[PDB]
């Protein structure tokens, strides 16, 4: 695994006019995997020969 | 001189896009101009009258 992640933040703002509070959060991230390392699936059914 | 405003009704949802709607004050101006110009006139004999 090779996750990363590189944002997470929150922000609020306010309307005056309708008296409400609107929060958004945000999320960023890297998400990957590396084939330098040994990864095997057991795979039942009609399989390739190569 | 400035008059007093009208109430609106409370309403979150159309608050939304009306957070920033202007509404004018109601102001009301009056003018005063000059108006008299007058002279009196008198004569005195003065001899006539000594």
């Amino acid at each position: 695994f090779m996750v990363y992640d590189n944002l997470h933040k929150m922000e609020t703002v306010r309307n005056p006019r309708g008296l409400y509070w609107n929060y958004y959060y945000h999320v960023w991230q890297t998400l990957s995997v590396s084939r330098f390392a040994n990864a095997v699936a057991f795979v039942s059914g009609d399989v390739p020969a190569v | 001189y400035t008059d007093i405003t009208k109430e609106k009704q409370y309403d979150a949802e159309e608050a939304e896009q009306k957070v920033f709607e202007r509404e004018m004050p109601n102001v009301k101006t009056l003018f005063h101009e000059r108006n008299r110009q007058g002279f009196y006139h008198q004569t005195i004999q003065d001899d006539s009258l000594k």
